[PDB]
């Protein structure tokens, strides 16, 4: 029985020739030499040219079609181009993550045999969203659709939306009230979902009503599926034009390219050498607020990820995450695709931007994600909805290691600080101002401010991790999609991390809701914990806070005559708009993760989107920096002296300026309060080390590292080496009073039938 | 199959076992009746014997 | 959901008349030459021919180097270079 | 391939935009350490040999006379052995309460002490803030980089390692 | 070149900050593939309207015009008077979603008007309202301040030209070419619609010019005494960009999708004092040529000045001879400048110089068509400078056009596409047809009977302006349209 | 096109011309006289009582390949035999309740135009919980099978089980802690699970993810497919011993 393979093999075979080529080699696929484009090297670029030309314009056609501004404006859908193995060639812009977590899908489905049933079939479609299987959160929906030659399958277009909504507990698309996978949303393991270029009756009306925003999944279906069709008929274009021959000879020896591609650009922007760095992020589940349906969620912990950078004299390099927490009970896990395509967006934005984007860099990275950490868990339970929690967390502390090694060569162009906590996320359910059932989920946190640069201040509102192309959306776009009016628009002061090179500023958002019925809200970032950390000197961003205001009684005061809360929060220690509002219920606090709470018209809702951390030492900021920061809201006037030494007086005009008698010796006397109230490292390790020994923390703390010694010996050794501590001294986790379900006992998806898991990581 | 509750009595078709495709003799046979008893598609061979 | 109306208005108009001339020999009249200039590209020196654009016939040829000159167009031909007139007064560029 | 000069201003952050794109979109210049590392040397009032930056006021350095390596401060201090972490031979100041934290951020913006922490590094002399860490209660402090610098220069730079004694 | 007007913005208080934020997206507008991902590539250019002249005022109304939070009109005498104290030289007005309830936004303007009236100045206020009345405000904001900031200058140059001509006995009004490849008419306000008038008529004409003979794939390329433009017609018509970037701005009208770079003949050679590296541009000479006009005044070389050196132009037929070209003057003036600096003959300062042009303004023409997936073998080179023909065999050399063409009139190239241009008019009327899929066939003929009036009211209007401008209904063609989703 | 029904007429002509008969004449599809009961009572009842029989047995049979004690002990599992229009003929005991649930399914797909897409063809399976559409709550998950002859639908069979879950946020199958749909668990709206008597490897994959006692589940479905393919075969062994026409 034929393959259905260009070759005559299956789907599996011809993978599994792949991979042992490569695993024997080196070299993807085995390809020591590249035909094509050493001896042919104009029809090479021709079709690498034509090819993603094709995808780029592909996505920004399609998301036309979307009603959702997520596609229509952000441009948060993607479109890639597979080999029949299931390796990427080529993609467009946007969030191409998925080109790793569609790429897993395709492998999946080679691995569990789809090609005997339900059979990949030309004009066929298949949709999914699998978290197990290495998606990021149910809300990122794949079209797969393969691509046939002469009858034979030559590789597969994948597209990607995110979508508003999948119905889970919670209303919006970052979702929290579910604890586990049941109750995180429409869940699709690789459907069929048409044939003959035609979607199935039956899953249009299921997949509809699984839903609360119905008309903009719809939408967000028919993008995917006019992309996809758009990017099979390119290419059937570009193999009649140039020949199956350079084609297939393109499809492969482009992904070899990819991974030569990292390897020289390693070898020419980096230091060999070892580089160690950490990240942390806060998941409050023990306030009030976050209303959860199981006990044995109720608690606060601490996602850890250390990461062992290991980068060698070949030009490969390794990433161990040996010290690790494990997965919980909230929707802020990841899996290791989810983790490792994460780290891959990433070099696309300062190792790789000019080489080939596709999987060549991720054949020529080293992963290893211990078994039952979060960003590889061995639970079949476990829930993804707001995966870029955690996983926003971990990535950022690797610009900072990955930024070591610029600045000791001199490439200080390239050095960054790290990214924003991709954060606050404005999500909400009910109804809308059209009196239809409708779910909220601003992609105003597409920009954020980003890290500071060994040579000038971070972008302020700018980017997010998973695309650099940062996008806030009109507010007159997102007013028709949400029941919500703008009070505010602002620049989000002392928002950006200090430094020499300040990181960048968030921005901030101030809601009111409007013509909204039976309308619930809440929030989702980091509060307790800054992910980000600065550089070189330079202090992490500022982290999260809550306020929404009930009762406002702002009909009356808008009519008459009275003040009303206008613009940002600017000063939150110092607020304004509390004393405008005399009846209301102000919640101001830093629970910024909550649960559904009952929200009516003229109620507040305060959106904040994170900064960035800086670089250098702070009092080495120009003076004149800080007195434009001043000026230009980037900084309260308070910290120029407090943070950066700077003496400012305000001129005639108003307008600050510097101080430089006094500035300089505000400096100067700052050195001596630091040399004052420092002490010798040796001095303050006893005294933190009496706190272990006594145990003396916070129960957060404590199950952080009860958890982390058990998945990573080697970390647990570390610690007990670094602090001297007696064999005597033990941690275990059921001693430390919060509940610990899930933390022996556990149950993998490949324990299920059928289930054949595809393995990209050490482990 | 390997969760269930009740089985079926099978006449062995063997005299005597021992060596590997008489053991794939005996889940065949298994199967065999699995239908009759039932129907085709009632046989669920994943969850093992 | 029809969002718009649009509606178009054209009345006709005299278009410029491209020129269709017969076309004749590719050796240039010798009206058309108007000396020489000294022209310099890579680090040499060349006595370039200089041509009247407008007494160039259809179908004549220039090898460079040269310069075509008209009241206020300049069209350069540098060795290494050739250009033909055809019969709507378009002048190509070939490599050569 | 690039003006030292215009090195120069990249480090005293006054590149001019269309050298800082040129410098970031195309091929790197192989002779940038060498240039850099040369640029950073004339501007310290020390005489020993750079070996490798590691901060913009922190290096790797060889001792003119015992061919030692070390790490040591911009203003003169050696801390410890370049296989050491600088850290533990430094001074440290810990932001672990909100009274510390309100200093450098405005309530509410401020991380939580109990689950998170600012460690400020100085060196002992001149009070320069080489390094700040943001981990939990507890944790370890961090050795940074521990670079392979014989194979840097003698494998990716084709330069002799500099002289080196223990 | 950002040499506008100190031009002032009053919008919804609260919200003053978002012109500056450029939505984020204009930190990358207009970035090829590598600079999009590459993140430490992303750069804010200064906002049009900066910070301590942009205002507040304090008014809110929902997206169908309902009026929240009514227009506090103190806070709009306030916004006003901060910016007369402020020496603005235009004030421009953008309050959210105006487009669909214009009365606030309106009353603001009115407010701003009275101000103006009693501090004596000559400020003028653009209402986006009154300009720009369509959603996505940073898209109308920045079109509408393009009104205050760039076109002010040349408000007066077509009622000039107009009344000069009209003085002179025309008995037509004048049209402008408009950044949809579209005439409109002279008397618009919104002279924003005409702001990339010049290069779109080079690329009508070389699309008129393939239609007579059968070119359907063509490059335009124009070189003039500023900047070289570079656009693409493929199959027969040229791309327009609905909501398009220009100048990393946002902008609410519709784009023919060109290029350019800023060199021409004109454009000034110096040299960086540190890097000792030429730098032609970005600013030009303009109608002076260079030094080799004496009369110009003009003191640094241009690249003018490298033709004459080379042998490239005839000193004495710049525009047949009328204009005295001095060949020494610009000897003299490249070998100060460029070449005793450089160490190198006045020769070799001269080629260098022309040869950095040749070969920069090849590799953006052969990138401009990489980054749209086409080979330049698909396609013929229309050149068409008035100073392009200078340099045709420069960003030609071996690219591999089918062929690369010189038309006989190629300095006038742009005003032959406008003389070319269709006469037409357009005109536009929104609407709120809304069936289903299954519908009745008599809510089928209510909706064909209101687009049916909504033509015939728009019909009236096209012929109503042909007649005021000479032309019987019998002599217009038409051509009816409509919008659906 | 020709419907697939006996007559020629589709799935919705058919059900639509019978609704009518019974709307105008107060009897169902119109019948003011039993011509088989009247005329061939001997007849009539042989086939009553061979097809009861028949449902009653294969619902006892295929109760034992459940692991489930729900449906293999406790016998919460039923089998309905229905018409062309999805009204039902006959019924084994047990969670009868889904006589009427199946049927209102079976009327959901006549009336949505499944015939045109995703197609009603022999051999196929169908699985389905809807709640929406009628059915009782998620747990009780319906198997239905068309039942065709010489090429055209003659009637369905539907199976009913019991499911100790269906992945809701609480864990059991009369749960709580979930308070609107979303949560509520694994919600199936009339999906070709199978077509060649065969279930579609996608469907399997999924489903038992979804869901916790997941062996259990499987074989539910088993029991379901098993006491279908039971009263499928029994149908044709009537009819070709009895008669299309009787
Ligand atoms: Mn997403
Ligand atoms: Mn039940
Ligand atoms: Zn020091």
């Amino acid at each position: 029985t034929r393959g259905i393979v260009r070759g005559g093999e299956t789907l599996k075979e011809h993978r599994d020739r792949l991979m042992a080529a490569t695993k024997a080699t080196g070299r993807y696929a085995g390809l020591k030499t590249l035909e094509l484009r050493e001896r042919e090297p104009i029809l090479y670029n021709k079709l690498f040219s034509r090819l993603r030309a094709g995808v780029v314009d592909a996505r920004e056609t399609a998301k036309k079609i979307a009603a959702s501004p997520i596609v229509e404006q952000e441009g948060e859908l993607c479109f890639t181009l597979y080999n029949a193995a299931g390796d990427s060639l080529l993609t467009s812009t946007g969030i191409i993550i998925h080109v790793g977590t569609m790429g897993a899908a395709i492998k999946y489905m080679i691995e569990n045999n789809w090609e005997a049933n339900p059979g990949v079939h030309d004009k066929d479609i298949f949709c999914n969203n699998d978290s197990l299987i290495g998606n990021v959160h149910p809300c990122d929906i794949h079209t797969i659709v393969p691509i046939f030659w002469e009858g034979e399958l030559i590789g597969w277009v994948g597209g990607v939306t995110h979508v508003i909504d999948t119905g889970a507990v919670g209303p919006g698309s970052m979702a929290t009230g579910q604890v586990q996978r049941f109750g995180d949303g429409y869940s699709i393991t690789c459907r069929k979902v048409g044939a003959n270029d035609t979607l199935f009756r039956d899953w249009l009306h299921e997949s509809q009503r699984m839903v609360r925003t119905t008309r903009y999944w719809m939408l967000d279906e028919r993008t995917r599926i006019a992309g996809c069709h758009m990017i099979r008929k390119l290419v059937e274009e570009v193999v009649a034009e140039e020949g199956i021959e350079a084609y297939w000879k393109f499809a492969y020896e482009a992904v070899e390219h990819g991974r030569l591609g990292l390897q020289a650009r390693i070898k020419a922007m980096t230091i060999p050498g070892t580089y160690r760095q950490v990240g942390f992020v806060d998941v409050p589940y023990a306030h009030e607020d976050v209303r959860v349906p199981s006990d044995f969620a109720k608690l606060d912990t601490i996602m850890h990820a250390p990461c062992e950078m290991t980068i060698r004299r070949d030009g490969t390099w390794r990433l161990d995450f040996e010290g690790s927490s494990r997965w919980g009970w909230h929707t802020y896990n990841a899996h290791q695709v989810s983790f490792t395509s994460g780290i891959w967006v990433m070099m696309t934005q300062t190792l790789i931007p000019s080489e080939m984007i596709n999987d060549g860099a991720a054949y020529g990275t080293e992963f290893r994600l211990p078994k039952g950490t979060w960003m590889n868990p061995d639970d079949r339970r476990v829930a993804f909805s707001y995966s870029w929690h955690f996983l926003v967390s971990a990535w950022t502390a690797l610009w900072r290691g990955l930024s070591r090694s610029y600045f000791g060569r001199g490439y200080l162009e390239e050095v960054n600080a790290g990214n924003a906590n991709t954060s606050n996320w404005l999500q909400g359910g009910g109804f809308n101002q059209y009196d239809e059932i409708h779910a909220v989920n601003s992609f105003e946190c597409a920009a954020n401010g980003t890290g500071a640069t060994a040579v000038q201040d971070g972008l302020s509102h700018a980017a997010a991790i998973w695309n650099p192309e940062g996008d806030m959306g009109d507010m007159e776009i997102w007013e028709l999609a949400e029941p919500l009016v703008y009070l505010g628009r602002q620049i989000k002061a002392s928002s950006g991390g200090s430094g020499k090179y300040r990181g960048g500023c968030g921005f901030e958002s101030l809601r009111m809701v409007w013509n909204a019925k039976d309308w619930t809200m809440f929030f989702m970032g980091n509060g307790h914990i800054s992910s980000d950390w600065g550089l070189m000197g330079g202090y992490p961003a500022a982290s999260g806070y809550r306020f929404a205001a009930h009762k406002t009684n702002l009909k009356e005061l808008i009519a008459s005559g009275a003040e009303i809360p206008l613009g940002g929060d600017t000063d939150p220690e110092n607020p304004t708009w509390d004393a405008m509002l005399p009846d209301a219920q102000i919640k101001r606090d830093k629970q910024a993760i909550t649960t559904e709470e009952m929200f009516s018209d003229y109620d507040l809702y305060l959106n904040y989107m994170r900064g960035g951390p800086g670089f250098g030492d702070p009092l080495d900021r120009e003076p004149q920096a800080v007195a434009d920061d001043i000026n230009g809201g980037y900084v309260l006037e308070r910290f120029a002296g407090e943070v950066y030494g700077v003496v400012v007086r305000k001129g005639a005009d108003g307008q600050y300026g510097v101080d430089e008698a006094g500035t300089a010796a505000a400096r100067a006397q700052i050195r001596k309060d630091r040399l004052a109230k420092s002490v010798p490292v040796s001095e303050w390790m006893k005294g933190e080390r009496e706190k272990i020994l006594a145990k003396d923390a916070g129960t957060q703390v404590r199950q952080m590292f009860a958890a982390s010694f058990k998945l990573g010996p080697r970390f647990e050794k570390d610690f007990r080496t670094f602090w001297s501590l007696p064999d005597s001294w033990t941690l275990p986790e059921e001693e430390i009073g919060v509940p610990t379900y899930g933390s022996r006992y556990s149950m993998d998806i490949s324990e299920l039938p059928d289930v054949h898991t595809v393995q990209f990581v050490e482990e | 199959y390997r969760g269930q509750l009740n089985d079926l009595e099978i006449e062995s078709p063997l005299a005597q076992a021992h060596t590997a495709a008489d053991w794939d003799q005996l889940t065949d046979a298994f199967n065999a009746t699995y239908g009759r008893v039932y129907a085709a598609s009632a046989r669920s061979p994943e969850l093992g014997y | 959901s029809v969002t718009g109306a649009i509606m178009r208005g054209m009345v006709p108009i005299p278009k410029p008349k491209i020129p269709k001339e017969p076309e004749e020999g590719e050796t240039p009249p010798e009206s058309a030459k108007i000396g020489t200039r000294k022209f310099y590209r890579k680090k040499r020196w060349v006595d370039a021919q200089l041509y009247h654009m407008e007494s160039l016939r259809p179908g004549n040829r220039v090898m460079g180097p040269a310069v075509i000159e008209s009241d206020a167009t300049t069209f350069v031909v540098p060795d290494g270079f050739e250009t033909w007139l055809d019969g709507h007064r378009l002048f190509h560029l070939r490599e050569v | 391939a690039y003006t030292r000069s215009k090195i120069v201003d990249l480090v005293d952050g006054k590149i001019d935009p269309d050298t800082l794109h040129q410098m970031l979109s195309t091929p790197k210049d192989p002779e940038r350490f060498v240039t850099y590392v040369e640029i950073l040397q004339e501007r310290m009032p020390w005489d020993d040999k750079i070996i490798l930056p590691l901060g913009p006021k922190l290096f790797i350095v060889q001792q003119k006379v015992s061919k030692k390596w070390t790490v040591r401060c911009e203003c003169g201090h050696d801390f410890c052995d370049w296989k050491d972490n600088w850290k533990l031979s430094a001074r440290v100041h810990v932001r672990d309460t909100p009274q510390k934290m309100e200093e450098i951020y405005p309530r509410l913006m401020a991380p939580t002490p109990s689950w998170q922490v600012i460690r400020e590094y100085f060196c002992p002399e001149c009070g320069t803030l080489h390094d700040v860490e943001a981990p939990t209660p507890w944790y370890p402090v961090i050795h940074d980089f521990s670079p392979d610098i014989e194979g840097f220069y003698q494998e990716w730079l084709g330069l002799p390692v500099p002289e080196r004694a223990d | 070149q950002r040499k506008g007007l100190k031009c002032g913005l009053i919008v919804n208080r609260g919200m003053e900050d978002f012109h500056r934020m450029g939505r984020a997206v204009q930190s990358h507008l207009g970035y090829a593939y590598e600079d999009r991902i590459h993140l430490n590539t992303h750069r804010y250019d200064p906002p049009l309207v900066p910070r301590h002249l942009t205002r507040g005022v304090v008014e809110r109304t929902d997206m169908i015009g309902t009026q929240v939070i009514p227009l506090r009109e103190d806070t709009a005498r306030d916004a006003a008077r901060d910016l007369i104290a402020a020496d603005a030289e235009g004030i421009v007005i953008s309050l959210l979603h105006s487009y669909k309830n214009p009365e606030n936004e309106r009353r603001v303007r009115d407010i701003v008007l009275e101000e103006v009236e009693k501090s004596g100045k000559k400020i003028p206020v653009f209402a986006s309202a009154d300009y720009y009345p369509v959603r996505k405000e940073t898209h109308r904001t920045n079109t509408t301040i393009l009104e205050g900031y760039a076109a002010e200058p040349s408000r007066q140059t077509l009622s000039k030209i107009s009344n000069a001509f009209k003085e002179r006995g025309t008995k037509f009004d004048f049209r402008v070419m408009a950044t949809h490849g579209g005439t409109i008419s002279w008397k618009a306000k919104e002279l924003a619609r005409t702001i990339v008038s010049g290069p779109i008529g080079g690329v009508i004409g070389a699309k008129y010019l393939g239609e007579v003979l059968g070119y359907k794939n063509i490059a335009c390329s124009d070189i003039g005494g500023t900047s070289f433009d570079v656009a693409l017609i493929t199959q027969g018509e040229m791309t327009i960009k609905n909501d398009p970037d220009m100048a990393r701005l946002v902008l609410s009208l519709p784009l023919v999708a060109m290029d350019s770079v800023g060199a021409g003949a004109g454009s000034f050679i110096r040299l960086d004092p540190y890097t000792r590296a030429i730098k032609l541009g970005p600013d030009s000479a303009g109608y002076r040529v260079g030094v080799c006009w004496k009369e110009s005044g003009i003191e640094t070389v241009t690249i003018s000045d490298c033709h004459m050196v080379l042998g490239y132009l005839n000193p004495d037929n710049f525009l047949g001879g009328a204009v005295k070209l001095d060949r020494q003057r610009s000897v003299d003036a490249i070998k100060a400048q460029i070449a005793d600096p450089l160490g190198l003959s006045v020769e070799d300062a001269a080629a260098g110089v022309i040869e950095l042009l040749d070969s920069d303004l090849r590799d953006y023409l052969r990138s401009m068509i990489s980054g749209k997936g086409y080979s330049p073998a698909s396609f013929v080179c229309f050149s068409y400078g008035g100073a392009g023909p200078v340099h045709t065999y420069g960003y030609t050399e071996g690219l591999g056009f089918e062929d690369v063409i010189v038309p006989a009139w190629a300095a006038g190239f742009s005003a032959f596409g406008c003389a070319a241009a269709d006469f037409e008019y357009r005109y536009d009327k929104s609407l709120d047809i809304n069936m289903p899929t299954e519908t009745p066939d008599t809510d089928k003929e209510k909706a064909a009977a209101t687009l049916q009036a909504a033509w015939e009211e728009l019909t009236k209007n096209v012929l109503e302006e042909f007649k005021l401008n000479g032309y019987s209904a019998d002599q217009v063609t038409l051509q009816p349209g409509y919008r659906m989703q």
